[PDB]
């Protein structure tokens, strides 16, 4: 996994196609002094700008993308179907043709709908799969065949969302789908290697979000962590890593300490503790573990 | 018998010295909609004395280096008295407007207003980005400025991408300084739909810009306000419910 | 003549007769006072 | 219902509707209702 | 009014109180000075007619709307071609069309399909109008193109271009190109407002092209879309734009490097 | 053909099955205000549809041990709807009043309610307090209790010092659950002036109790609650202002 | 009844007797309550209009009815393709059909051909209309096709598509869908009832084509039929049918895996 | 206008004028009794 973003706005790859099969070469972003996107502007990185051709997001957009040249036939930048840019939680999209849907469930419309407000919709009614399309949709279901009219490409399904305009919410007869799990507070995860993230994560988390992960495996030796995304300014709100034997902390993060990319643990009964605060909230974590047999 | 004036709607009346003809919009008197033309069932609500006055809104005072102002007028008086609250429990709303721009000054200042109505005067985004997810676009209080109003940004093309030399077709008033110092307009019911919501969709709005800048000598007045008042005539309302803000 | 249509709809056919209504008074005169032609404008 | 199959057939309406409720109870069971309808703007309503 | 105007014969006027050529301009009126209130003139009779100026005359042409592609490759192709119907994507037609406010009319769209490289050999096409609600054809072998209760075209390639006659489908009084509004309720962003000026009664539906076939065909067409308007209304004429246009549906201009209305001179002092 | 009715006020409609004859208060039909009574000068609006219509208030669930409850009618409504935004920002009022209470039971209970109209309906404080400084005096929410509504404490008086078994004299109507299941109530605009405020002054108030208690088998519903609804008919108002709270 | 209907002004009524609000169902019959007789409505007159929901423009539409495949092969052909003529055999044309018990009407039938891959070459065929009881061809050239006593329609794969207009001709007085009954006399099974439901008076012979040509032709056609309706008449209304259809001239459905008439909800207690 | 048949046989025009006969009462109120509007069903 290389994108734990619902926009990949944290993709730093080396993919310099718009797509791996049947595509145009993307320009270079020091060749771009015509487009208000550049390193010349932009040093020290801000998104990710080097001497490179590669697919980037600087601009808070729906989806990774670069400077295609232009043929006359007016379009100057395409999307970058990326394979490896998917956050653990989002299956892919899909078409949506008629009366037999690809999630047999609850549906809801609305006028704000980001990804979170959907998944909350089908997990406070105890469903497997959210989806969303058109930017104003919210399908459930619990089916395990969604693919039923076949697989579309990332590329298609990027309209954006109305409640968020950072956040694809499908498109136009075309469902994006989602897990429930994702941005929940708790879960009792038997998994070997998931990931964890903080609640309401396509948004900003709630204040006064408080809940318990408890990560329990049949017997492993003992369990990896890693932290690809951590952003909290502020000093009230933080992480903790509990032992539930005997009720001892192992490990206290705060916004001011920067944590480390790995350690080890050698048990199996890992609690996850997590205190928000009211002042300010900003992002949360995409905690990802692994268990060692 | 001509520069002199007193308009009176309802418990309201508005006095003047120095006053050019009024100018009637379209030369259409704001009317009741006949039943011809009507889409509704249920029977519109006529306050007739209670939402039928001249509301008189803040001043603005006009410096040497302003652009200009402008309003939306089913929008300004939409929070304020009578007319407001029966606009917030209606869904269908029908009604014309009068119009009088109050700018005195001495007779040693010179410049001069132009005061118009735009309908449908949808605010432009002003930037040079064609990506769907960088196009500007104006805030809430760029396109419904409320009670207080919005000031321009570039005048000249009207904030709109029309210039502003081709638009004295509209209805429109001029506010010289040496001749008169209030206009007056009335404006009908202007709309594609007989009734329409005076929430979501503003029909009009008011546009005062100096194109002749103010000047004057040391030691005279430098406080030069522009009052505005409104006067919804033959107002109609339809479909009750709920209060809603906005 | 004119090319009149062969079919029942009315929308389907070509221009019909021209209308030379120009009323031009609603743009260029839009006050109340009939300002007359040999007169002042204000009194 | 039929009407909303044939309205189904087309694309767009106008016109009233009527919806007629009936009660299938006991003879000795009474009792007084509400049926509200409401235009659009806000929600469905919270209370009566 | 068949003819322009006539002209009466004037003389010389020495006596005061007539002015007629001091019309003031702060009462909102155009001046009313004629010639025959000025200047010596004769007697002449106008013959120049006033049909041509006319909205019917300045409206009944065709124009370029809409282009549409069509692939049809072997391995990622699409079979189909959606188009939605809106006049507002080539600036001629917009441009002419946007000194009004609320218009009224017919359409007369004719079809115009060619060949990549320019050639016309005799494939059948169907052109599909799907109204707003009706589902969408995803496929070129889909259910929708049965066309049972759908209005379609089966034309090919060789024959003249198609030519139907569309009437006035708004659910309102009539057009309109500027609604200062907002479709939904509730809160408005201030940041994005990308449902501002949304024109919600213009919406036509979408067209939709596909070639009948069974297996495939090695061809990419591309079809022009001509609109006459006819029994054309207009009403509260607006001002003719002076920026570029840079948007699909949003009236948007650069801020930084205005275009003025009018060109330059060497001093104002100076005819040429 | 008088047991059943229709009761349609705007865009509402009250159906029931079993009614007895509607009650019409002291003879009088609402009407408007006659010309020789009135002594404001400003026009005063008429809405006529939006503010005259049946207004539902929430149900109260009659136990075996009620005693009773009143409201207060020109402030029941007056927070809610078109009718209250209409009285808050006006100052004059005038108004009659369609009343409609339901009461359905099945053919096993029994048990009689009395709902009846009292014009100046002024709650008394219970105590034996005469020292002007301890001397009990009803709340604000005793007084005029709103849209919920207010109990009795002693019913037997009336929470008046007024007997109850008197109080036939008013314009009255007896719900018996072996005959009916509703009762309907029309009453004109009585009061000594004209116009009055809708805030300040209740002109009559609405009771319900229950003289013979509710009683049924082990085996039946329990929960029998008590609807009522209101119709503004024939409302005016007038001396347009900013709106109050109260 | 050129347009809808009117609304005449209505007031308020306090009095007892009249209900026009309790309209009992248990006799049968449809509730006449009006608006006048409720909440107070305005004086209103309704211009739209009640001509595009007649039986006539509502079954004026084409729809397929019917594909034919033409193999012509060399050495396992067949050469003709007849197809008996029914309309129970796309869904589409058949659940708009189905609404009604007895029905009596015109056809309009076109007969679009073309070739597998996609292309009109000019090569003539031959429709032939066999009624019940003339004898089916056998073969590309064989007796049958000399079409004395027999209409047939002679036209080309470049030529415009064919239209021939066919009349009311069923031996009763109208036709039926549904015939709950028995064709034949004497004993009928319990276990499999094969016979049952067969409609005896729909039969209307077999369509059949060719290759007008003399040893063969290497090419795989595929015709389509579009039956449009025209003066129609329709009686005793029937309710659309809700379950998906599963055979060609039975009307059955799943007993497991049952569709509901109307999708799922959260709660009843909520509108959205 | 409106395309009039060139044929010896009928069925093969176009569809003739239109009838705007509607008689809604035979499936709304199949009943003998005529139910007022303003009354009880039951008595
Ligand atoms: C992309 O980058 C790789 C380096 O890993 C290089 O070999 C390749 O030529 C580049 N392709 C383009 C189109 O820039
Ligand atoms: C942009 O960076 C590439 C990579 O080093 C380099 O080859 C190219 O010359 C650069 N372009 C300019 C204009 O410096
Ligand atoms: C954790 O253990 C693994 C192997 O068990 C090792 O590769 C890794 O370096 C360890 N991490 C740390 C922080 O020591």
């Amino acid at each position: 996994p290389e994108c734990f973003t619902a926009n990949g706005a944290d993709y730093r790859g080396t993919q310099n196609w718009t797509a791996l099969q049947g595509g145009k070469p993307c320009l270079f972003w020091n060749e771009t002094f015509q487009h208000p996107y550049n390193t010349l502007k932009y040093p020290n990185g801000e998104g990710g700008l080097g001497e490179h051709n590669y697919c980037r997001n600087p601009d808070g957009d729906v989806s990774p993308w670069c400077y295609v040249a232009e043929h006359e036939d007016g379009v100057y930048w395409k999307y970058c179907e990326i394979p490896a840019c998917q956050m653990p939680g989002n299956l892919g999209c899909y078409k949506d043709h008629g009366n037999p849907p690809p999630l047999t469930g609850t549906s809801k419309t609305s006028n704000k709908l980001t990804i979170q407000t959907c998944i909350s919709f089908c997990r406070s009614q105890r469903f497997k799969f959210a989806g969303m399309e058109s930017g104003y949709a919210c399908f459930c279901g619990n089916n395990p065949d969604y693919w039923k009219y076949g697989e579309a490409a990332s590329t298609e399904c990027n309209s954006v969302c109305f409640g968020d305009h950072t956040q694809p919410c499908g498109g136009d007869g075309r469902i994006i789908l989602f897990d429930t799990l994702v941005g929940a507070c708790g879960g009792n995860y038997s998994a070997m290697s998931s990931v964890v993230y903080s609640p309401d994560f396509p948004d900003t988390y709630a204040t006064g979000r408080v809940c318990y992960w408890t990560i329990r495996v049949p017997g492993a030796s003992h369990i990896h962590f890693s932290f690809p995304l951590f952003d909290i300014r502020d000093s009230a709100d933080m992480v903790e890593l509990l032992d539930g034997y005997t009720h001892r902390v192992l490990a206290r993060f705060h916004g001011r300490s920067r944590p480390p990319l790995s350690f080890n643990v050698s048990l199996d009964f890992v609690i996850l503790y997590f205190f928000s605060d009211r002042i300010n909230q900003a992002q949360g974590f995409a905690v990802l573990y692994q268990a060692v047999k | 018998s001509d520069r002199v004036a007193q308009l009176t709607v309802g418990n309201s009346s508005i006095t003047t010295q120095e006053a050019a003809n009024i100018v009637l919009a379209y030369g259409e008197w704001p009317e009741y909609c006949p039943d011809t033309d009507a889409t509704a069932v249920d029977k519109p609500t006529r306050p007739d004395v209670s939402v039928n006055r001249f509301y008189t809104l803040d001043s603005k005072m006009w410096q040497e280096n302003s652009t200009g102002w402008y309003w939306k007028f089913p929008d300004v008086l939409n929070k304020t008295g009578v007319f407001g609250q029966n606009a917030q429990f209606h869904y269908l709303y029908r009604s014309g407007f009068c119009l009088h721009v109050q700018c005195n000054a001495s007779k040693f200042h010179q410049g001069a207003l132009l005061v118009a109505v735009i309908p449908e005067f949808v605010i432009a985004g002003r930037g040079s980005n064609t990506k769907p997810n960088e196009a500007p676009h104006p805030g809430f209080t760029t396109t419904f400025p409320g009670t207080t109003g919005a000031t321009f940004h570039d005048p000249y093309v009207l904030d709109s991408g029309v210039p502003l030399s081709q638009a004295l077709i509209y209805p429109h008033q001029w506010i010289n300084l040496r001749t008169n110092n209030c206009a007056t307009v009335i404006v009908p019911y202007i709309n594609a739909v007989p009734f329409d919501s005076a929430i979501n969709h503003s029909n009009f709005g008011l546009i005062v810009i100096p194109v002749s800048p103010l000047k004057y000598s040391s030691g005279a007045t430098t406080a030069i306000p522009i009052t505005i008042t409104i006067a919804p005539l033959n107002s109609e309302f339809g479909g009750l419910r709920q209060a809603v803000s906005q | 003549f004119t090319n009149i249509n062969y079919y029942k709809d009315s929308y389907a056919a070509s221009a019909t007769r021209q209308d030379f209504t120009q009323d031009p008074k609603k743009f260029t005169q839009p006050v109340l006072d009939s300002i007359r032609e040999l007169s002042a404008p204000l009194n | 219902t039929l009407v909303g199959q044939i309205c189904r057939y087309y694309t767009q309406w106008s016109g009233s509707l009527k919806v007629t409720f009936m009660f299938t109870g006991s003879f000795m069971a009474t009792g007084k209702m509400l049926v509200a309808y409401s235009p659009p703007g806000s929600a469905q309503p919270a209370n009566r | 009014a068949e003819s322009a105007a006539n002209t009466t014969p004037s003389s010389h006027r020495l006596e005061t109180g007539r002015v007629p050529a001091l019309q003031a301009a702060e009462t909102g009126a155009t001046s009313n000075a004629t010639d025959e209130n000025m200047i010596e003139t004769r007697c002449v009779v106008n013959r120049n007619g006033v049909l041509e100026t006319t909205i019917n005359h300045f409206f009944s042409r065709s124009g370029l709307v809409g282009v549409v592609n069509l692939t049809d490759g072997g391995t990622d192709t699409t079979g189909y071609a959606t188009w939605d119907i809106d006049i507002m994507g080539f600036v001629q037609l917009r441009r002419k069309c946007e000194m009004f406010t609320y218009m009224r009319f017919n359409a007369e769209f004719t079809f115009v399909t060619t060949t990549k490289n320019g050639e016309a050999r005799p494939y059948m096409l169907q052109y599909m109008y799907v109204p707003p609600g009706a589902p969408k054809p995803t496929g070129r072998d889909a259910f929708q193109w049965q066309t049972a209760t759908n209005p379609s075209v089966f034309v090919k390639l060789t024959d003249p271009p198609a030519q139907v006659s569309v009437p006035f489908m708004s659910p309102a009084s009539a057009y309109q190109w500027f609604y200062d509004g907002y479709p939904t309720f509730g809160q408005h962003p201030e940041t994005s407002n990308t449902t501002y000026g949304l024109c919600p009664n213009n919406m036509m539906g979408t067209f939709a092209v596909r070639v009948v076939s069974r297996e495939a065909s090695q061809l990419k067409l591309q079809t022009r879309v001509y609109m006459k308007l006819k029994h054309v209304r207009a009403w509260v004429p607006r001002p003719i734009r002076s920026q570029p246009y840079l948007l699909k549906n949003f009236p948007n201009y650069d801020s930084s490097k205005i275009t003025n209305s009018a060109r330059d001179r060497s001093s104002i002092k100076q005819a040429n």
